[PDB]
Formats: C-alpha cells, structure tokens, sequence
DNA sequence: ATCAATATCCACCTGCAGATTCTACCAAAAGTGTATTTGGAAACTGCTCCATCAAAAGGCATGTTCAGCGGAATTCCGCTGAACATGCCTTTTGATGGAGCAGTTTCCAAATACACTTTTGGTAGAATCTGCAGGTGGATATTGAT
DNA sequence: ATCAATATCCACCTGCAGATTCTACCAAAAGTGTATTTGGAAACTGCTCCATCAAAAGGCATGTTCAGCGGAATTCCGCTGAACATGCCTTTTGATGGAGCAGTTTCCAAATACACTTTTGGTAGAATCTGCAGGTGGATATTGAT
C-alpha cells in the first residue's frame, strides 16, 4: 500500500526505454493498419513478413525523430508538457508539408 | 665559443660560436651591460661607459610588477640600436635564429628583477607584428647570466595572457631548442590539468583552445602525451588517472608564483605600416 | 476495417518515452495518428509503385526499402 | 613469392574486378580506369575499417565477444565525422543514444 | 587511427576497470619606484650621448703626459668630450673617408665650421633656456648623469688646446682604415658573420605648441621653488 | 544465385582484431553501408566526369570524389590511405 | 621678490587648461 | 614625402608623449606634498627640478625636425 | 557550340496566351526548371530499370518514374497527356 | 514530316532522346519511350506556363519579371513540392504576416 | 519633430520588403568577405563575377529561409522579438547535418 | 593579404530579416547570424574550389557554384 | 536522519539457436597475353575578362538619444495527467491448406549501327519597336494626441 | 469622436535599353531505309511460402485520487526601436593593364576486347562448440515516512 513520489518513475522508464533495442508497436495491429492503408490503392496486396517489419521499423525511427523533436520545441517553450503545437512547429519546420 | 663573457657577476663562456667578431677576433674579455648592454670587449670603453650610465630601466613600457620580476614592451624600430643589442646576447646563447635582416619589425617583450641597484634584463622572447603561425612565442631565452630559478618557466606564464587579450590563438615556431623541449611541454601540461580540476561539466575541443587558448593541433598532441584522452567508453573520455591526485595537490599545497589575468595595463595596439 | 486507433496510448507512451518527454497530454494522441497515418500513405504509396511496376502481386522488403530509400529515409539491415 | 598475384598489390582484402564491375555498371558515360579504380578499393577498405575498429571499442563495453546491431548504432553514432557521413541512415533495431536534455532533470 | 574533433565529454572518477667581485665600483646609487607604472619613449643614444670613448692607449698620453705643467687643467672628461666632437665633425662635411684615411683634411681649413657647429643642433636647449632663464645654472636632465655640475664647454679650448687634440686623432685611423676605434659592427649589409594633408591635419603645429608653452611654466612651478630656497 | 561482400568485411575484423565476432544482421547492416556509400561516390564521379568534358572515369575523378562526399579528417585518412594503396600497385619490379 | 612671479602665472595654466584640454 | 607617413611617425611617439605626460608630470606632483610639511633640507628640490626640467626636454626633441616637414614639402 | 531550349519554350508561350513577352533571364529560370526535371526522372528511371533487372530503358517505367517523381495530381493529369500522346504518336505508322 | 509534331507537341523529341542516350546506364531506349517523356515535360512547362498569367489585369505587366514566375509557383501548392528543391534567383518572397 | 508609434515603421518596412525583390547585402564587402573565406582554402584563385553574385544569392536565401523559421519559433514561444535560443532551437530543428 | 576581419559586414541583419517576416529583433544575434553564414560560406566555398580544382582551373565559374549547390541540397536555380 | 523498500546491478547455472568453419563441390568469373583504336598529356597561342587603380558624388552606416513597452519574474488558481489496482480483451504463439515468384524455355518486334540527304536551331547584324524604370502632380488611406 | 500632417494610388508621361523578329548563312546533326542481333513478351511449371484457425497470459482499459504543473495577472525595467546629424565606404565609371582561359594541333599510354584457363568465393550442411540470452540468488543504490 505504498508508493513513491509520483511523477519520477517516468525516469525510471525513460532509462529502461533506452536501454532496451525491441520494436514497440506490436505487430498484429501494425500489420492490420498496413494492409488497411493498402486496400485503398489496390485489393490483395500480398505481403512479405520482413517487409512489414521493416515498415514497423521505419514507423519507430521516424515517430522517435519526431518526438525527441517535439521535446526539444516543447522545452523551449520553458514548458515540460508537449501539445499540439509543439508537434505542430516540430513538423512544419523539419521540412514536410 | 669565444672569450667567456663576463657581464653583472655571472661569467659566461657562450654555448654558440661566433655572430659578433667581425673586429673582434683579438681580446681576451667581452664586457656587456644591463640596460643598454653595450659590447664593449675593452675595459676602458666600458668603465668609462658607466660613467656615462643614465639608463636605470630599459626602454619601453611596463605591463608588469609582480614581487618577484618585471614586463616590458620595446619594439625594434623606435630603439634602432638597442633592440640589436640584445639581438646579440641571445645568439651567443641559442643559435636557431636569423640575422639575415638587421632584425627591424617585430616587439620584443623582455623581463627583469628588481633591485635597488638596478634592474637586470634576464630574459626575452620576440614577437612579430603578423600571425602565420600564430606567432605568441618567437625566440625565448632564460639566460645562463641567472638561470637556475624557474622565473624562466615564468616567461610562458607570461606568453598567453598575451593571447588572451590579443584574442588570437597561438603557438612558438618550428625550430624547438632543446632547453625550450622540455619547458614547453611543462606548462602545455600543467595547464591542462588546472582547466579539469575546475569545470565539473563537460568539455569541448573549441573551449579548451579558447578558455586557453592553446592551438588544437598542439592541445590535442598535449592531451596525449598526458595519457588523458582515452576511447571506448561511449565517447571520448577524460578519465582521472591518479597521478592527477597529487599534481593538483601540487599546485594547491606547494604553489607556485603565478601571473594575473587582471592586473595588465596594456591595449592591443593598431598599425597602419608595415 | 478502422484500425488507426488500434495503436494504442500505452504503445505511443511508451514511444514517447524513448524520445525523452515526461509530460503527454490528453489529446496528442489523435495527431500522432494522423502523422503516423501522413507517414504510412507516403510509404505506401511508392511501394505500390515499385511493386506494380515489377509486375509483382506481393510485395517485397526490396521494393519497400528503395522507395524508403528515394523519400529520404533509408534504412540499414533489410536490404 | 610467387610470379602470380589476385591483384593483391594494394595491402587490401577488398576484390578489385568486383568493384571495377560494379563501377562498369553505373555506365554514365564510357570507359572506366582498371589500374586506378584500387584507389577506389582502399577508399571503401579504410572507412570500412574504422568502422569495425569502432566495434572492438564498444565489444568491450560489457565483455561481449560477438557484434550486434544495437551497440553498431552506438558506435556510428558517437563518432561525429561518421554521423554525418550516416546521418539519413536508420540503423535497424539500433535503439536511440542515451541523453537526458538536462533541463528537464531538476533533481526532483 | 584518427584525430578526435569536437562536442565530446568528461567523466572524472566513475568506476572504470662564479660570482663576479669587481663589479662594486661598476653600478653605484639607488633608484626610486613609483605607484605608476614607468612610462618612457627616448632612445639609447640619447641615453649616452657622447658616442666615443678612448681607451687605455691614448688616455696614457692625455692624462700623465699633457699634466706635468699643463696650464690650463686639462682633465679626462674634456678629453673626451671635445675629442667626440670632431669624430662626428669631420664626417658630416665629409662623408667619404672610408677609401682613403690618407685624405685625412686639414683643420685650417676646418677651423670656421666646427667653431660653428651645431651637432645635429646639439645645443638645442640655450635658446630655449633663454625662456626659463637658467642660465645661472645650466640645463641638467635625468639624462644627464651626476658627473656635469663641473663641466666647461667647447669652443674655449679648441683655440686654447684643441689644436691639439685632432693631432693624435688622425694615426689611429689610417690602421682601422677610416672608422671608430672599437669599430661600429657588421653594418655594411646584412651579410656574413665574422589631397588628404588639405582638410584635417593642417594643425598639426597647433596640436602640441599648447603643451611647450605650457612646458616652462610648469617648470615654473618648481622654478619658483630653487628660488624659494636661496 | 548472389554475391555478396560479407567474407571481405569478416576477413576485415579478423586481421584488425582476431577474436571479435559478428551477427548477421550487423552483416547485413555494414552490407548495405558499404553498397550505399559505393552507389554514392559512383554517381558523384560519374557526374563529376561528366561535366568536367572528359570521357574516362580516372584516379583524379575518384580522389575529388572521396574528397568531396566524405567529411574532412577522415577524407584526409582516405586519400592518404588511397594515394598509398595505388602507388602500391604501379610497383611492379621483379620482386 | 622671489615670490611676485608666483602670483600670476597660477591662472595661465588654468586659462590654458580650459582652453584646449577641457572642451 | 608625403603626408601619409608624416602623420604616422608623428602620431605613435606622441602616442607615449602623453602616456608620459600622465605619467611625469604626476610623479612630479608626487613628493612635493612633503615640501609642505617640510616647515633633504636642501637637496630635495633639486631631484624633482631635474626629472621634470625632463619633461620639456623629451617634447622638445621632436621639434627640430617636426617644422622641417612642414616648410620642406610645401616648397 | 551553344545549346539551349528557349525557342521551345517561347513556342510554349505562344500555345497558351500569346500576346506576352519572356524576359531572358526569366527564360534561364525556366531553362534550369525543365533541365532539372529532365535530370530527376533521367536519373530515377535509369535506376528503376536498373535494379529492376531488364536493359531496354521503357516507356512503362517512365510511366512509373512519372507518377512516383511528382505530387499526385499533377501527375495523374500528367499522365493522362503523356499516354493520350504516345498513343496519337503510335497510331500513325 | 518531322518526328517532333508525329506525337503532336512542340519539344523536339529527336534531341531529348540523344540526351537520354547520354544520360544511359542500361545503353537501350525506344523511340517511343521519349513520346511520353517528350510530352511530360511539355506538360510541367506548360503547366507553370499558363499559370503565370496571375493578376495581370490589374497591373497589366505584359512582360514577367523573376519573381512573377516566383510569386505564383508558390501558390500553385501542389508545385511547391517539386520545387522545393529550388531557390529561384532575385525572387523574393510571398507576401505573408505571421 | 514628428515620431510614430515605436512598433509601425516597423510594419512599414516589414511591408516594403515583403514587396522587395532588391539584392539586400552589399556586393562589395560581401565579395571581400568570398575572396578572404576563399584564400586559406587554395592561395590566389580568379574569381568571375557571376560567381560572386551567385554565392550573394544563395547567401541571402538561405538566411531568410532561417529568419523566416526562426520567426515562427519566436512566436511559438509566446514572445514577438528573437534571440539566441530561438535560432539555435531553429538550426538544430533544421538539421545542419 | 587581406587577413582581416571583414567578418564584419554590416548590420543590415535589420534589412534581410525584413525580408523575413520578423518584428523587433532584441539584438546580440548579429553575432551568431555571421557565425552562420561563415559556416554556410566555407561550406559551400570548399566544394566550389574542389570543383574548380579538379578542372585545372584557376578561375570559379558560376556553374561551380551552381554544382556545389546543386549536391548541397539547395539549388540556386537559373543561374547557368 | 534513519532506516524500509524496491530495483539496479552483479555474479553465476543452463539450454539451446547460432555463428562458424571446414570441407567440398563447383558455376562463374578474374588474371593473363596480346592485337587495336582513341582519349588524353600537353604544348603554343590569341584575347577575353578579371584585377587593380583612381576620382568625385553621394546614399547610407553609425554612434547618441529617448521614450515606453514588451520580456523575466512571483504568486496562485484550477485542472488535466501520472500512478495503483482490478479486471480482460486481445494478442502471441502455436498448428494446417492453396497461389504466384522464380526460373527456364521460345520468337519477333523493336534499337543499334550506318551511310546517306536536307532542314533547325542557332548565331550576330541590328534595325526596329516599344514596354518598364522612374517622374511627377491631384484625390485618398492612415494613424498619435486631445 | 476629431484634427491634420505623412505617405499612397493612378493617370499621364519621357527616356532607352532590352526584346524580337527578321535575312544571311551555315553547318551540324535529326529523319530514311537497310540487316543483324537480341532482349523483351509470353507461355510454361515446382514448390516454397503466404494465407488462414485454437490455448495461456499480459499488457491494456478504465477507473479514483493526488497533485505538481499549465497558465493567467500584475508588476517593474532593461533594452530597443525611431531620429539627427554626420562621415565614409560604396557606387559608379572610365580606363588601363596583364594573365589564366579555350582553343587547334598534337603525337603516345592505355583501357577495350577477344580467347583462355585455373582458382574461387558462393553455398550446403553438418559438427560440434558455445556465447549468450534466460533464469536465480544476493549485495546495494536511491530515495520516501515522520
């Protein structure tokens, strides 16, 4: 019935986050959502297992590259708490449109 | 070698050979001054020339007065004849220099003791009115007259605040003399040490050449001769070898007569020739 | 058929949690999908590309990768 | 030794006649040197090299006598003239390099 | 093997795993220092003035030989000062004895101009000491040693004695072959070893007779002083 | 039916430190490293040679090519190495 | 008589002073 | 020659002429504080009437050819 | 010898509203787009057809150079006006 | 007659094949791979071509500066992406307040 | 004399160069500036005059590229004017490397 | 030789950044804006002269320039 | 501060995938030897175009100044997220049934290469036309103090 | 609500250099038809490899509560835009001057290309060896209750 200072565990999985090298996002749903992006282009894309991973995997870097750029853009607000527009200035000024 | 120069009250048989005897192949004695140091291989000419001493501290300006020694600034072609003067007291002494030109252009920064009998000029380096390599350090020599006191180390105390306010970084030139081998690396070494027993944080490569300002391509060869740079632990680190131990409590229990970063009454100067 | 909102908070909290934040808020989750879902069409898009031009019915980690390549993005391992 | 080389003569572990092919293959225009492409040989051996030796820096960081690819991320990353050289690359299952902006840490 | 660059780290302790004795009678009195720092701007020239001096071999012949009867007392500092003199005297009205100290010239044909002689304008203080009137004393500068409250100038010996004084000058000349006795260096070469004047400066006369005015009653001041003490 | 480079970057490791191993999906990693920067040093020489007027890709194209696309120091590292390597093979004597 | 030079050139250098090192 | 380098001789020795003269004249002033309580009996004056009889000399040395300048290029 | 497409593109000018006037440096900028351009899809079609293991470099594969080089609806008109002509060049024998 | 109008455009379809050729790595194209390739940069000129006919009835510039053909190549945004490699020369900028 | 609102000149000349297709940096101290960024690299090398205009160019786009981010950052920030930490968080977030 | 500090160019920093859309500029950025633009300068200055370099020429054309900036990722565009 | 309380780290059994190597066989090349055309070192020689050089005019650079206002700070006020705990939907991890990827063949339409003829796309000569930079003189937005 | 000087728009206008629209010419490659290779279109199968269905367990959904953390007010003041008045480097603008380009011609290394041939680096797979990922016991690092 005890627990410690609440708001600081947050460091201990930013620590046991990093360490670690797995994949994150679990695969079944990703591979429902690839091939639910793919029925709107074309019907029965046959898929290959590494490629998908591979998109998982392309999926992780990017949305990791944009999130270390929304903490950046967020703690320059002189703010600890990321919004909207964080992700929003993050976006508009790494290039995309 | 030629006719032990017997000057102040040290004699000295000269460790280089010959830039002066061009009427001088016949005595037995060379004479030389303080503050003019005036060759003068007679006797006549010199005691007579003390008669005729009006020169009580050579000519320029100061910049230093510490409890020990003192600084000056005299540049070579507002004193034509006395910049040469000791143009030849260092050449006897070290031969890697030039009198390829009646050395005009460069400022001579030169350095004594204070007595109430006179002070002693024991000690200079040169430095040219143009950076190529840098140039902080052109022709330094303690000077067997009185070199057993390490003031002489404290001419390279003296050579960077220099750099400091010039605000340019810099080095000494090409030919390293022996005796300059072994003080050069003393104080290259036990600056570096001074900056990281300081700063808790960490460290780039710019801000140790600019908090410093010694030349990346000698503080970095420094680094390694101090064993301080190792790789392999997920960068480049730093890493306490415990000899550091004892050479900041070296410092800190048996410290040394230093310099100050505050107390320089000089402006860097503007010129128009060249 | 919707599955956008299959990738779930702690799945995102925990990928933020690599990125180095401390303080999601309550609805940073709907535009992280959305560039998610941006970042999906732009891949998948010249993947059909590559791989309907190869006149192949299955798709193949090669032609994903040269068209992850040709964006910008190249990855190392699977190709 | 011997009268009879596999274009050994670079000091090099790499195959010549490979990468003068694969040279052949981009067929901009017309004609390719074969005695000085080994230049070209070398250029792929030395950062290929440094790259391996960066292996053996952080092998024994843990007493790990194999290489992986996570802890390859971990040394292409903290080498600043090979980042950029492989900044556009993801390395796969590489993981991030660990730094907490220190601003955020307010001892708390 | 490769040099290291910039933005790295530092991780200080985590656990990793004949003395000279003649010299008394050389350099005599004290020297004051003060709060400020020494300012100076002269040369060394000006610092000895009197460019000669003559050794052991002539003096022998000035001071024990000219003073068995001399008259007129005939001492060493006039020895050299006047025989200086005619060193530089000669050589500005005639600058090419080098060649031939065979033509050394003749002083009865020298004897209006050196009488004359304003030695790079030597005495450029008398006409000035007109201003500060001090000519009860003369002018004395810490560029001027302790030795001259005694001297007696020029141009009442070289009449008086001073034809004969060039006479020695001369055969020691021919032997160095037309040069200074301790001769001057290696100074032939550096050889072997062994519109914009219109508009802003035209006062630059302006700019600092304000201070040489303003020079002799500052020496005034204290001018009202060795006065005050009489 | 594939030819790869994987013996050359093993054979790399063992004659720089002898005991190291390697995984395959590092193998693959510096794999595609090495065909990557190969594809974009190739075009860059091929495009340098192709507008500077000139109809034979030579060492001099190759050397601007390695100077260009890396970065400094060890671009510096890479045509030295390179300048030793190919003069290492013009020695053709009897031994 | 050593002192009635003393007692006017005092302001010489202040009407000098004030003339060019004061503007 | 010109009046380029005329300038320039006459500018970095009048650039110390007034560091002397914040330095000389103050050393001057410096010990005849102790000539008021003086009421070195009659050799101090003589010291500070010498080292600023100094002071107008120094200035005056750069004077006999400073007006030469001025006559010789303007002819 | 001097080479340049500008009277191409002043011909281009005159098939849409003609009465207006090209200013040559302007004309330079629009030589430097259509050269860039020709560059992008050269290159990205001689890639395709490179790794894509044939030799003849094809028509289809500029079709699929063409829709993956520009932004979707201007290569899907694009597209339409480059297979109404190769098909209007290919039914005259 | 000519090969340029046979595809009924008015890019020469003969030159723009050679360049290909130059352009090669796989040494082989048809004729009829450069109709669709001649026409497709017949279309991106024309494209940007027509749409700097922008405010011309209120300033009447009956010639284009630089940044005519820049101040609307923006506003086309589906043109900003294929030239966004581009920094067209003394261009400026859209006019646009924060 | 007569003075505006301090703030609306500001707004004018925001408006004249938002007009302005002027060449902003002078040629001639900017084409010293090329000469002695380019004389450590190789000594003395010739250089053409529409070098020196193209190196202006491509100098005066890409700082307005970084003002223009820079700005938006500023405003991100919760202030109207720019400091350091705002171009440095728009150099970092633009990715020099 | 021209080894001075003309690293100074003018503050007209308040002329481009007009150009920008930016409001008042609170100073002291002047000082890393040219920190910037000597790094973009030498940047694209050593590519231009290792074109110029590998032609054998002792002359920069602008179609260095536009090369350099061609593989910088920035393309100054109708230049040559 | 002084223990509680986890949870980080560390040292140590163990059960395999997993490098890995060594043979080993071998389809596919690499080094060699030697004709064979051609790209290139580079050498001399106009000459274009930059490099200084300088002289007057002059728009703009740069202190020095002021007024006020937009940024750093403190405090507090309300709330939106972090954090247990209980429950649970969903997935991970295991098992069997059919299509197109890859590979191997055939033949014909298309592209390469060549010797030809003829127009296109280029100047440069520049006459010629005239649209834009810049000018300037009435009506018309447009803001600070009252 | 209002004065009123400051600066803008627009029609009309004068210069002039820039565009354009030719003829000469001119020549250098595009279009024509032939003939031989040749790789692409296509039809064929062999068989992996990709679709899809059933048990434990685990991280995921959703609460309730606590509370540091956005965020808004108010304040105060450094600092910063707007101006005057003055210099000063710039901007022409000739105007001359010299020195690396870009050719034309030039005579040789050298890569290409053919046939040959002997290793050789791909892969198969099996051995066997084990490094390391997985699990367990335990010192202890860091930090919450009062």
């Amino acid at each position: 019935p005890h627990r410690y200072k609440p708001g600081t565990v947050a460091l201990r999985e930013i620590r046991r986050f990093q360490k670690s090298t797995e994949l994150l996002i679990r695969k079944l749903p990703f591979q429902r959502l690839v091939r639910e992006i793919a029925q709107d282009f074309k019907t029965d894309l046959r898929f290959q297992s590494s490629a998908i991973g591979a998109l998982q995997e392309s999926v992780e870097a990017y949305l990791v590259s944009l999130f270390e750029d929304t903490n950046l853009a967020a703690i320059h607000a002189k703010r600890v708490t990321i919004q909207k527009k964080d992700i929003k200035l993050a976006r508009r000024l790494r290039g995309e449109r | 070698n030629l006719n032990r120069i017997i000057m102040g009250k040290y004699e000295i048989e000269p460790w280089y050979f010959s830039p002066y005897p061009i009427e001088l192949t016949d005595e037995d004695f060379i004479y030389i001054d303080d503050f003019t140091l005036q060759y003068f291989g007679s006797k006549k000419q010199y005691e007579r020339y003390r008669k005729k001493c009006t020169l009580r501290h050579p000519p320029g300006n100061e910049i230093y007065r510490d409890d020990y020694v003192s600084f000056f600034e005299i540049d070579g072609r507002k004193q034509r004849t006395w910049c040469r003067n000791l143009c030849l007291l260092s050449k006897l002494f070290l031969d890697h220099k030039t009198l390829y030109y009646d050395v005009d252009p460069f400022l001579f920064y030169c350095m004594t003791r204070r007595d109430e009998l006179g002070h002693h000029l024991v000690g200079y380096f040169s430095k040219e009115k143009e950076s190529a390599d840098g140039y902080n350090v052109a022709c330094i020599l303690t000077l067997p007259q009185y070199q057993r006191m390490g003031y002489g180390k404290l001419l390279i105390e003296f050579s960077y605040e220099l750099s400091k306010k010039e605000n340019k970084v810099g080095s000494p030139e090409k030919p390293l003399s022996d005796l300059g081998l072994l003080s050069y690396r003393a104080y290259w070494s036990d600056t570096l040490i001074t900056l990281l027993v300081e700063h808790q944080k960490e460290i780039t490569i710019d801000e140790i050449s600019s908090m410093t300002s010694m030349t990346t391509t000698d503080i970095l060869h420094t680094a390694k001769t101090l064993n301080i740079l190792r790789y392999y632990k997920g960068q480049h680190i730093i890493f306490l070898n415990e000899d550091i131990l004892d050479r900041y409590n070296r410092l800190k229990a048996k410290k040394r007569r230093t310099i100050d970063p505050n107390r320089l009454i000089w402006k860097p100067p503007v010129f128009t020739a060249s | 058929r919707d599955n956008i909102q299959g990738i779930t908070k702690p799945a995102i909290r925990r990928l933020a949690r690599r990125g180095g934040v401390k303080r999601i808020s309550g609805l940073i989750y709907e535009e992280v999908r959305a560039v998610l879902k941006s970042f999906l069409e732009s891949v998948i898009r010249d993947s059909v590309t590559y791989t309907e031009h190869a006149k192949r019915k299955t798709v193949t980690s090669l032609d994903v990768v040269y068209a992850l390549k040709r964006q910008g993005r190249t990855l190392y391992g699977f190709g | 030794l011997r009268s009879q080389s596999s274009s050994a003569r670079a000091g090099l572990q790499f195959p010549v006649g490979r990468i003068k092919r694969y040279l052949k293959r981009h067929a901009t225009g017309r004609t390719r040197v074969g005695s000085k492409a080994a230049i070209y040989l070398t250029a792929v051996l030395e950062y290929l090299t440094a790259e391996v030796l960066e292996l053996a820096g952080n092998a024994a960081k843990d007493l790990k006598v194999k290489r992986i690819t996570p802890r390859h991320l971990q040394l292409a990353i903290r080498g600043d003239d090979e980042l950029d050289s492989l900044i556009r690359a993801t390395i796969a299952s590489g993981g991030v390099l660990p730094h907490i902006n220190k601003a955020l840490l307010l001892k708390v | 093997r490769k040099i290291s660059v910039k933005q790295h780290l530092k991780i200080y302790l985590p656990n990793d795993l004949m003395t000279w004795n003649e010299y008394d009678k050389f350099y005599t009195g004290s020297f004051q220092e003060t709060t400020s720092y020494i300012k100076f701007s002269a040369t060394v020239e000006d610092c000895c003035g009197t460019n000669y001096n003559m050794d052991e071999r002539d003096e022998t012949f000035l001071n024990e030989q000219v003073n068995k009867g001399s008259s007129d007392i005939l001492t060493e500092d006039e020895f050299e000062i006047l025989c200086s003199s005619f060193e530089h005297a000669i050589h500005e009205r005639q600058p090419f004895l080098s060649m031939d100290p065979e033509s050394i010239l003749s002083f009865e044909e020298l004897k209006p101009t050196l009488i004359k002689s304003d030695m790079a304008d030597f005495n450029l203080r008398n006409q000035l000491n007109h201003e500060i009137n001090s000519h009860k004393t003369h002018f004395i500068t810490q560029f001027d040693p302790v030795s001259q409250m005694n001297t007696r100038p020029l141009i009442q010996l070289i009449e008086k004695f001073g034809s004969k004084i060039y006479d020695y000058w001369r055969e020691r000349k021919i032997e160095v072959n037309g040069y200074e006795i301790f001769p001057q260096l290696k100074f032939e070469r550096p050889g072997e070893k062994e519109i914009l004047n219109s508009q802003r400066l035209r006062a630059l006369h302006q700019e600092l007779k304000n201070a040489k005015d303003l020079a002799l009653l500052v020496a005034k001041r204290e001018n009202v002083s060795l006065n005050w003490i009489n | 039916r594939k030819e790869t480079y994987s013996s050359y970057i093993y054979k790399v490791l063992k004659q720089t430190h002898p005991d190291t191993g390697i995984s395959q999906k590092s193998m693959s990693i510096l794999n595609s490293f090495v065909n990557d920067i190969f594809e974009r040093i190739a075009t860059e020489a091929s495009k340098l040679a192709a507008y500077n007027k000139k109809s034979t890709i030579s060492a001099r194209e190759i050397q601007t090519a390695v100077r260009l696309i890396l970065p400094g120091e060890l671009a510096k590292h890479a045509v030295s190495e390179g300048t030793r390597a190919v003069t290492k093979y013009s020695s053709s004597t009897q031994a | 008589e050593q002192e009635d030079t003393f007692d006017n050139l005092q302001q010489e250098i202040y009407d000098k002073e004030t003339e060019y090192f004061s503007h | 020659m010109d009046p380029s380098l005329v300038l320039e001789q006459t500018i970095q020795d009048v650039s110390n002429l007034p560091s002397e003269f914040r330095y000389l004249l103050e050393e001057i002033g410096s010990n005849d504080l102790k000539l008021i309580e003086e009421k070195k009996c009659q050799s101090l004056q003589r010291e500070k009437c010498v080292l600023a009889n100094t002071a107008l000399f120094l200035i005056a040395r750069h004077l006999n050819k400073l007006e030469k300048n001025i006559a010789l290029l303007e002819e």
